[PDB]
RNA sequence: GUAACAGGCAAGGUGUUGUAAGUGGUUGAGCAGCUGCCAUACUGCGAUCCACUGAAGCUUAUCCUUUGCUUGAUGAUUCGA
RNA sequence: GAACCCGCAGGUACGGACCAAUGGCACAAUACUUGUUCGAGCGAACAGUGGUAUGACGCUACGUCCGUUGGAUUAUGCCUG
RNA sequence: AUGUCGGCUCUUCCUAUCAUUGUGAAGCAAAAUUCACCAAGCGUUGGAUUGUUCACCCAUGCAAGGGAACGUGAGCUGGGU
RNA sequence: UUAGUGACGCGCAUGAAUGGAUUAACGAGAUUCCUACUGUCCCUAUCUACUAUCUAGCGAAACCACAGCCAAGGGAACGGG
RNA sequence: UAGUCGAUAGAAUAAUGUAGGUAAGGGAAGUCGGCAAAUUAGAUCCGUAACUUCGGGAUAAGGAUUGGCUCUGAAGAUUGA
RNA sequence: GAACUCUAGAUAACAUGCAGAUCGUAUGGUCUUGUACCGACGACAGAUCUUUCAAAUGUCUGCCCUAUCAACUUUUGAUGGUA
RNA sequence: ACCGCAAAAGGCUCAUUAUAUCAGUUAUGGUUCCUUAGAUCGUUACUUGGAUAACUGUGGUAAUUCUAGAGCUAAU
């Protein structure tokens, strides 16, 4: 056997693996809010203890 | 069996997935999946389709990868001596300090005075006899 | 496929011949002017670090950098570009071309070295397959001899001796320094000077 | 079986469509209307474009998934060697 | 001049499955668009699914996958007599 | 008052077997076809014209055998009659 | 191409206001060829709304000797008995 | 605006329907027969035959184009300077 | 046929070529002999100008048959103005 | 081999083509002209710079030919 054809049938699959969602697809509003969200949490942590 | 292109949208097309249309003259366009060829087919440029890598591109969205590669070369591999004189000898010569080469140069300058008066003199000398 | 290495440090070229599928697999997807590294190409080449220089394919039209495609392609090639050296004036003619990238179809490549590894291969290394001649020109012999203008050549230049074998008594040739600053052609640059003036 | 739970979501994955509202920009062929002690212009209108925005909406009822949320956990009849 | 059994590959016709791909359908899903209406706008409603492009859970094609092996013995060739 | 014919659709059987199986004949050398047998398990079609069975043609396939329930009008069509 | 059209016409049984011929325009008229078109078909499939269905309510009729399992046989020479 | 929302309803929304649609590729092979269905359609522009009773044929055939926004021109009335 | 931008210039501005880093003949004058300074011919460049070989367009006038071809060109230059 | 110049035509044929071509007649203040002939250039390296052929070596496709790659070296 040499390849499966592991895309989304659920209906037209463009993508194999979300690995390979990710080449494709451009930086999203997305996982990097969340990064976001955690450096301003983070800067508020700062300003509470000076 | 080969990962093509998506010769419209830029999508990976993984083993048979889809459809490639080969046109009679012929050129070969190669479509992911049906949304692609449809529109295509409908006549859509893909440079208004926001769907399209190419348009992407062009549009200024995500790149990276391929905007970091680009920039500088200068290059200069070797002397290039063998024949002439038997690698050392070129070497020598090539070695040999401003201050003695001004020094061969005069010498030799100095024993081209007496050839060139010598001649002048000789046809001046010459001249008289007939 | 089949390598023409070349170490072209010392001047020299060899052929060897990959027959391995994975060592082959390296130089796929890789362009011209990419570097790649050649352990995984072989154990007599650890640390040598490889730059595709060029390709030869089977249907060996010739890789003719940057038209990218991994197949062939058909272009219109000028005057004096890569694939294109013309005979004729305004001569344009169109060929079949092979690009750039290394793919299976792939006959001969052609790479330059750029390092050398730990490991000494004898035909690259060892021989030196020569940097054939001397400069001949007083003007560059005066940059790789670094003479600037005060420090003139005449016996600098490379004094080969050949003897044209059977049955000859062996000879040197000096050889023609052009541009030495000979007082002939400085004695004409006197003589327009002296024909713009009088007129 | 207060849990291998079950169900309704919200969340996430997966889809579908194809770039939302709102806001900012003379993006924008242009146009009105007022013109200085001098450069000059601005105030609105303007399909569409761009940025926020590969976004918004929709997602299976016959999707996948859940230490997330809450909730359910409390009816009837009949049968023998 | 045996496309002739061993052996091999395919197809046909028939039958039964299966929906992954590919193709077909429309969720009155999403977008667009016209006419009208909601002051305009957003977002919708009405044109008894408004039209049009795309179109999933799902169904289904023209798509693809699967269709066993002996005995008894006829015809018949035969033993022994 | 027992719903004409064909064609559409759909059934099962029968052989007096054209093809296919296994076979015996041949003035069958091969190829090919003809004859006959066990055999209806399995094929026997797509069209032009005709209302037409029948017929007549065209094309393919190794082969385009023939009959029975005047089949089949709350199945159609209503074309001929 | 048992169709049509132009011909030929000893025309079974054409024919001259018993009108004969030709014919523009017109026809929900009869007929033939080609094209565009399409689910007319190959070859089927899916979808909307309302039913059929099930349920609350409401509620007929046709018809009915007696009524209703086949096969063959005889018999008014085709039996549910 | 005025008048309705009563056409017994609910749940299911099966087959088969009815009424409304769509269908690749091929495109009438279908059938008695293009029946049913589809194509076509408005407007403006260009172009326009056979035949003819000169009026038509004619919307012949065959082609082009249609939104929105933003400008511009043309097309009227009346006194006044 | 001249308000020619004519072969050429001045005033005000312009851009960008030219002016040889040639070669072969043959070397002289003069030394403070730097290998100095300065020098003839014509080959091939070269810029302005003419000339020459040319050339493209334009004037005048002329061509067979045909009316069983009488109106033709202007869809989209047809024919004229202006730019 | 680079460089420069020729190859734009000799030659051939007369198809398209009927005022078109073309002859005679002429113009160019409507323009271009290598060449050749003749004349013209006094508004801080003076003889410098490095890259490529030919070459050398190694190659490609069945091929004419087209050239890839590596290393030299010239200029009117």
């Amino acid at each position: 056997l040499k390849f499966i054809d592991t895309s989304s049938k659920m209906g037209h699959g463009r993508f194999q693996t979300p690995a390979d969602k990710l080449a494709f697809m451009g930086p999203l509003k997305k996982d990097r809010l969340k990064e976001e969200a955690a450096a301003t949490t983070a800067a508020a942590a700062a300003a509470t203890t000076t | 069996m080969k990962i093509g292109l998506c010769a419209f949208s830029g999508y990976k097309i993984y083993p048979g997935h889809g459809k490639t249309m080969v046109k009679i003259d012929g050129k070969s366009f190669t479509f992911l999946d049906k949304k692609c060829e449809r529109s295509y087919l409908m006549k859509r440029n893909p440079r208004k389709v926001t769907w399209t890598v190419l348009y992407r591109r062009k549009h200024r969205k995500g790149i990276e990868e391929e905007a970091s590669k680009k920039r500088t070369r200068r290059t200069q591999k070797f002397q290039r001596a063998i024949v002439g004189a038997s690698l050392a000898e070129i070497l020598a010569k090539r070695n040999m300090k401003p201050e003695v080469r001004k020094a061969q140069r005069d010498q030799a300058i100095k024993v081209a005075k007496e050839q060139k008066r010598a001649v002048k003199a000789a046809k001046k000398a010459a001249a008289p006899a007939p | 496929m089949k390598l023409n290495v070349s170490y072209p440090a010392t001047g020299c070229q060899k052929l060897f011949e990959v027959v391995d599928e994975h060592k082959l697999r390296v130089f796929y997807e890789k362009r011209m002017g990419q570097v790649v590294e050649a352990d995984i190409l072989g154990d007599e080449w650890k640390g040598y670090q490889l730059r595709i220089a060029g390709g030869n394919d089977k249907q060996g039209f010739p890789m003719k950098q940057g038209v990218l495609t991994h197949g062939r392609v058909r272009l219109l090639l000028k005057k004096g570009h890569s694939c294109y050296r013309p005979r004729r004036t305004g001569e344009r003619k169109r060929k079949s071309v092979r690009g750039c990238i290394v793919d299976a179809n792939m006959s001969v490549l052609a790479l330059v070295v750029l390092k050398k590894g730990e490991k000494d291969i004898p035909g690259l290394t060892d021989t030196t397959i020569p940097r054939r001649l001397g400069p001949k020109r007083a003007s560059k012999i005066r940059k790789l001899y670094n003479l600037s203008k005060e420090d003139d050549v005449r016996r600098f230049v490379v004094r080969r001796p050949l003897p044209a074998k059977d049955n000859k008594k062996a000879t040197s040739k000096a050889p023609k320094i052009q541009r030495l600053i000979t007082p002939v052609v400085l004695q004409r640059k006197h003589r327009r000077i002296a024909l713009k003036k009088k007129r």
